[PDB]
């Protein structure tokens, strides 16, 4: 079963590893955004979650003073499929992570 | 299946500070920074900024357990069969008759 | 899942929930309910067996950069996924929605 | 003696009725039914790169906006504990 | 109270429905039940209707004198509130059904259409999923019931819902149940013609008049209501509504209480005969011990096969049967109003009728044509 | 008017709401027959007349370790029905 | 008029608008119950008529520290509801 | 091992701690068999790990009303063992 | 250590001083049991850190309508203790 | 009045009540021929006097082993007809 | 292996927990002549497998009148012995 606390931790820890010392940039950000989502799904298919579809979105933009809102309305059910988020956010970027898992029958 | 839509799932929320120069809130936005800056320069009257306690009293709470009274259970069985009932009405009208004798001596 | 069908659906409770107003941060949460609640409410009139997620990315335009990228996992022949990016002159909307048949 | 005054409304909550959140539809609900020998099927699941596909990716590009250099200090923000009082029922399953 | 106890045995032994704590007991276990089916709902409300005919079988049999003010209420409350719990539960289960049927908005099936016949609720449900203009007509199978819609209507992601369930109510009686007609939303404003059938168990003697519940004004209406036609023959009335709703047919409420000729003659001791002839029927009636049953019908002279004939149960719900099926021959105090009677002194009738009630097990007795010339404070009948 | 007995068997309380908590209970008992039902009632009508959250524990079998606040715990049986009723927030 | 008594804590300030304050919690606990609205309420029409600079807290367990102005803070209780409301602008 | 399923019926959570309180509410089930005790098992394990002021109600047979902060409450079955965990204060 | 986990709910710093937030909090909740005194170290501790113009609420049941400073604002959990951390001025 | 003398062969019940079960036993079968509606009179009456969870068998020929509460198992003869009238739930 | 036939009269159960009555009914008339340990063998074993409170009645005349649980009800006769079983408590 998708477990989000655990989902979130492991968030939590590549989001730590890898955005504790990154700043903004828009030439390497495309390139850093799309690998930081194909490996938290990568990192979520070790975890192994048998019959479960993975939805990895990431959304990261550049600090100055501005205004964002991130939200999600999602149609699944209830019993066996579940979701989570993440936030970092420092000096020069914020970053922000959800994961819908979604069992397949 | 049951497929249910879910409730709102906020994942992120970050107010602005930027406001256009061209915003209708940007005259509001010149007086309250002119406004700040005044009052952190000045600390005329006594202690101007004095810092204060405030607490809410409520709590202080107690412990003590409940335990429901427990219905005794017992098992049991019974025999009705009619030769049991017609043994068992013949001892009790022997005995009857058995005890009926004593008082006449 | 129609791609095309979906960034329609999106684009039109875009336009219906946020519309040509400036930025207002009181507002933007009514907004970004809007809109996905219309998103999902389409989505299941359209009823097909998909499992239906759907996220909206709202920003207001300062000249901060913004952006949104989707590495995910399924059966690709039959689930799909549609990201919609909406502007007016102070807003940003990036809107994903994601099929996943049953 | 201070006589309690008639509560006068001021304005300030006609921003609060602004600022709430409503849900503007109710909870929908679909039930699917299918067979039980079609459940556990095989799975044919594949990896979709967000550098595989175009839609995958969004970027809004960064400029230097001119407009946006009045730096106020004055952002009003809201919150609150997760809403409801949360005066819920239980009650165990009788046969 | 022991026919309660035994019909009680023999139909719903199980449930326990006679004391109250168990009736707020399955009020709380319909509360608790979820996800109800149409099915449950009318199971359990066969359930429902025995409380409240039982509740109303109380308070129509406990006299007044030994009927408190408290009780009275509490049993009128607990009536109304089985039978709006009860209508909630059949709108939860229609809903659950067209949750089930509907899904998609156009589900792919073209025009749904579901009838569902019971002995009280009668539903059609017809759903839009085409949304063509040119299908204006909407016809359920095998019945002529139908609707007319507009274009706007056939167009637009609705569902139309038959449920068979100012006017002066001391004047017209409501007859047929209630068809509430609604537009539903589908999970220049022309009137929409509506064909519906006329219940079998109610005899109109004259064309039905349709009227429409005025909900804020909570009583029925004859405004808003056109093209009304009635077949007879196939009992059918056609009607133009401006605005869907409750709809029942009305009658004025004193048509056939007054009757030609009565005889009261004695079959044995313990058992009596009462034929009563009227302008439109001869009903014939026999009493003994307790029980009255509605021996015979002659519909203008002719033998009518009524489902009341050949039950016998007791006086009250012997006159409550006879008004719901339309052979209402008891009047109520209101009746002389609207009814040219020979209006009699009440003492001298109780006292007539007692020793008629007496006399009754050996003699029979005739109406008198001298009865009408006769003053009020006398009484004429024929003896032997 | 069920003539059940109340059987005090825990309570830091004061005397006179002792009795409210019974007439409450005994008001309950006769209206509702879902425990948590009486439960509702109970502690919403606490809830009136004292202000702060409240918990209700309605029912035959249920063993409880609650932390309440002071001269608010009471536990008491309505005839065999077990209802307990103790203030926290 | 929800008959909730002013039970002032802390006051700092002239009485006139000490009584606003209580008159403009007494507003916002009438038509709402989300201590986040009653903060609202009374933070933005103070803002609205003592200068645009102002800031309120409400709720019922909750104990800061802040910085204010002389003449611009009190704290009080409008039955069990506790706020706390200072000017720092 | 005792095979009792956790059968979770309301659950104002978080899943990590959802497993917790199955896990604890087995150890409870597995080391003490009157309700009270594993009502002592729980809340004060839940005491420890997730601060104080929680509740716990165990028995088989109990309706509650209940007040609870906010992702701070279960009700769930494990066996016919029905087990309310709740927290307020 | 209690092993309270930090959970932000609304954030507007820099992950230095975010985390500067969850430690002094854990310090603070750490040394102090009253509110107001966790209060007092966590804005003390930061009027040293990032200028003596902040202001901290610390409970459980409360909600604030704040005005902040630009990249000065966060709101996060700290187990169950909500804090409120936002420089005005 | 039929003379159908009551012979007690396993009561675990009290003296009072005995002599209810033997009384309502004497109405059942003067009112009712056939054991299960005997069993039904039987049983409501102890359905309604004390809780509605008891349970009566009637018959002369039937062997069980029945789960009782304590204080709430009868086993009787009236003439030729064994009643078992036993209380669970 | 006496070829006694299984007419179920009544039975609010599952199929496959009828079938196990019905077989448990078959070994204890084979093992026991006497119908209070034919009944005894039929709850013990209901006991252990489908949890406690049954309650077996075995016999060859009874009219009952028994509260039983939802779908834990049976009646039902092997040869000319009518074996009712039903769960209460």
């Amino acid at each position: 079963r998708f477990r989000p606390s655990v989902v979130k931790d492991c968030i939590h820890a590549v989001l730590k590893e890898e955005l504790a010392n990154a700043e903004y940039s828009p030439e390497e950000m495309p390139q850093l955004t799309k690998h930081l989502s194909e490996n938290i799904k990568d990192k979520l298919k070790e975890m192994g979650f048998d019959r479960y579809k993975m939805v990895v979105q990431v959304v990261i933009g550049e600090q100055r003073g501005e205004g964002v809102f991130m939200a999600s309305r999602c149609f699944w059910d209830a019993d066996t499929d579940n979701y989570t988020h993440d936030v970092f956010m420092n000096d020069s970027l914020f970053c922000v992570v959800a994961a819908f898992g979604c069992f397949y029958y | 299946i049951i497929l249910t839509e879910t409730e709102t799932l906020r994942f992120f929320d970050l107010p602005t500070v930027m406001v256009s120069v061209e915003s209708e809130e940007a005259e509001k936005v010149t007086q309250r920074n002119k406004n700040y800056e005044v009052l952190c320069r000045n600390r005329l009257g006594n202690d101007l900024y004095v810092e204060r306690m405030m607490q809410t009293f409520n709590g202080a709470p107690k412990n003590k357990d409940v335990q429901c009274d427990k219905i005794i259970m017992e098992d049991k069985g019974i025999m009705s069969t009619a030769w049991d009932l017609y043994d068992s009405y013949n001892a009790m009208e022997l005995v009857s008759l058995s005890v009926k004798q004593s008082v006449v001596e | 899942f129609v791609v095309d069908e979906v960034s329609n659906i999106v684009k039109e409770a875009i336009e219906s929930a946020i519309g040509g107003n400036a930025y207002q941060h009181s507002k933007v949460n009514q907004w970004t309910t809007n809109v996905v609640e219309q998103t999902l409410s389409q989505l299941t009139k359209l009823g097909k067996p998909f499992k239906y997620i759907v996220t909206c990315v709202i920003m207001q335009k300062n000249g901060a950069g913004l952006h949104t990228a989707s590495s995910c996992f399924w059966d690709s022949s039959t689930d799909g996924s549609c990201t919609v990016r909406w502007e007016n002159k102070t807003m940003y909307c990036i809107v994903s929605a994601f099929g996943l048949s049953i | 003696p201070p006589v309690s005054k008639p509560w006068v409304s001021l304005g300030s909550e006609k921003e609060i009725e602004e600022e709430s959140v409503t849900e503007s539809t109710k909870q929908i609900t679909y039930m699917i039914s299918r067979k039980r020998s079609e459940f556990g099927a095989p799975i044919k699941f594949s990896d979709q790169n967000a550098s595989s596909v175009k839609d995958a990716y969004i970027e809004c590009t960064a400029y230097p906006d001119k407009n946006f250099t009045l730096k106020q200090l004055e952002k009003d923000v809201g919150m609150q504990v997760i809403p409801q009082i949360k005066d819920i029922s239980t009650q165990t399953k009788w046969t | 109270l022991l026919s309660q106890w035994k019909h009680y045995i023999q139909c719903d032994g199980s449930p326990d429905p006679s004391v109250a704590q168990e009736m707020n007991t399955f009020i709380s276990l319909w509360k608790e039940k979820t996800n109800e089916t149409f099915e449950e709902v009318i199971e359990k409300s066969k359930v429902v209707l025995n409380l409240i005919e039982k509740l109303k079988f109380i308070l129509l049999e406990t006299p007044p004198c030994d009927l408190q003010d408290k009780n009275i209420i509490q049993y009128q409350e607990s009536i109304l509130q089985l039978q709006e719990l009860l209508h909630l539960k059949f709108g939860v289960a229609t809903e659950i059904l067209l949750k089930q049927a509907s899904t998609l908005a156009d589900l792919d099936s073209g025009n749904m259409e579901k009838v569902i016949k019971d002995e009280n609720v009668t539903l059609y449900v017809w759903a839009n999923l085409k949304k063509n203009p040119r299908h204006r007509s909407v016809r359920f199978s095998e019945t002529q019931i139908g609707f007319e819609i507009p274009r706007i209507l056939a167009t637009s992601d609705i569902a139309v819902r038959l449920l068979h369930t100012v006017v002066d109510l001391c004047q017209f009686t409501t007859l047929g149940g209630v068809y509430h007609l609604d537009i539903l939303e589908l999970p220049a404003f022309p009137p929409i013609e509506v064909t519906l059938e006329v219940h079998e168990n109610v005899i109109f003697f004259e064309d039905p008049v349709v009227v429409r519940w005025d909900a804020e004004g909570k009583h029925w209406r004859t405004d808003g209501i056109s093209n009304v036609s009635y077949k007879p023959k196939e009992r059918l009335v056609t009607f133009s509504l401006d605005t869907f709703g409750p709809v029942t047919l009305i009658q004025d409420a004193h048509i056939n209480m007054p009757y030609q000729s009565w005889e009261l003659r004695p079959l044995d001791v313990n058992k009596v005969l009462l034929t009563v002839t009227t302008v439109f029927t001869e009903i014939q009636i026999q009493i003994k011990e307790n029980l009255c049953m509605l021996s015979s019908i002659k519909l203008k002279d002719k033998k009518h096969i009524s489902i009341l004939e050949g039950t016998w149960m007791t006086p009250i719900p012997f006159i409550i049967a006879l008004k719901e099926a339309g052979l209402n021959i008891f009047p109520t105090r209101h009746s002389h109003f609207y009814v040219i009677i020979n209006n009699k002194v009440p003492l001298v009738e109780v006292k007539a009728y007692r020793q008629m009630a007496l006399l009754s097990s050996a003699f029979a007795f005739g109406w008198s044509k001298w009865n009408l010339l006769c003053n009020s404070t006398k009484v004429v009948f024929k003896v032997r | 008017m069920c003539d059940r007995k109340a059987v005090i068997k825990n309570a830091d309380m004061s005397e006179e709401m002792q009795q409210d908590s019974v007439e409450c209970a005994t008001q309950a008992l006769e209206k509702y027959n879902i425990e948590k039902d009486i439960a509702a009632h109970i502690k919403k009508e606490f809830d009136k007349k004292y202000n702060p959250t409240w918990h209700c524990i309605v029912g035959r079998n249920f063993g409880s370790y609650v932390t309440h606040e002071t001269k608010h715990f009471i536990y008491f049986y309505l005839g065999q029905v077990a209802i307990l009723l103790f203030k926290s927030g």
